[PDB]
């Protein structure tokens, strides 16, 4: 009952950088947290990032440390991915997460594409 | 060698994004029972 | 209220278990990544 | 191609200790690590606690910590479980894991029942 809509994405170059939003509407809503997801063709989606709801406490998988910077704001049921010194790696497209209830599944948004291209 | 090590670490990786997972749904149950705690 | 606070820390202690899991898992493949690194 | 073979489970009244312990044969057998879960019925196979092959080192889940001891020995492939101080709410089936490669999956045992049962 409640609906995950991204902003954000883009084409930058190595080095570049992107802020992805993420806005929760809908029947009230109150997560355990929020985060980001990240998937390539043919995989799964991967964790990247997360906030605890209440605490604001973040977590970040090795690959991002010290380049992504996840926050939240409550007031706006919305979460935040900085994203800075992207790599070609980094390419994939990125979803937003709510962490809910105890079922095991999160709920999503519906994915912003983020491509980091050497062009010259 | 160099691709045992490769790889290895790539499967390393994906288990510690996992982690990471869990650590962050771990951490909000934490808060949230303490929060409870306060309203008793 | 007490019901609410037994099942959150019974949730809670499921996940636990899984990231306790995966810590095992992932230490395992460190120490194998160590042990490779020795043989170069 | 690796066989897991449990064995020390039993029915103890509450405060009473069994040692389980789980030996693996076959093909030569390697793993990153060994462990041991429970179930009850009903229910999917929880983790209790986990050795890492070559280091050596513990895990345990926070309802046993204190309670219970992993050890193993490398020469005859063999996992031990010292279970102290045992519940009636630690009865299960305990089976024997072997953590031996990337897909996911452990290689399991036949499980051995533990019953902690208060009779008077």
């Amino acid at each position: 009952q409640v609906q995950l809509q991204e902003s954000g994405g883009g084409l930058v170059q190595p080095g570049g950088s992107l802020r992805l939003s993420c806005i929760a509407s809908g029947r009230t809503f109150n997560p355990y947290g929020m985060g980001w997801f990240r998937q390539v063709p043919g995989k799964e989606r991967t964790f990247v990032s997360g906030i605890t709801w209440i605490g604001g406490t973040t977590y970040y998988v090795n690959s991002v440390k010290g380049r992504f910077t996840i926050s939240r704001d409550r007031a706006k049921n919305t979460v935040y991915l900085q994203m800075n010194s992207l790599k070609p790696e980094d390419t994939a497209v990125y979803y937003c997460a709510a962490d809910k209830d105890n079922t095991g599944y999160n709920y999503w948004g519906q994915g912003t594409q983020v491509t980091v291209s050497s062009f010259g | 060698l160099e691709e045992e090590l490769k790889q290895l670490e790539e499967e390393l990786q994906a288990i510690e994004e996992q982690l990471a997972q869990l650590q962050w749904k771990a951490q909000a149950r934490k808060e949230k029972l303490a929060q409870l705690k306060e309203k008793l």
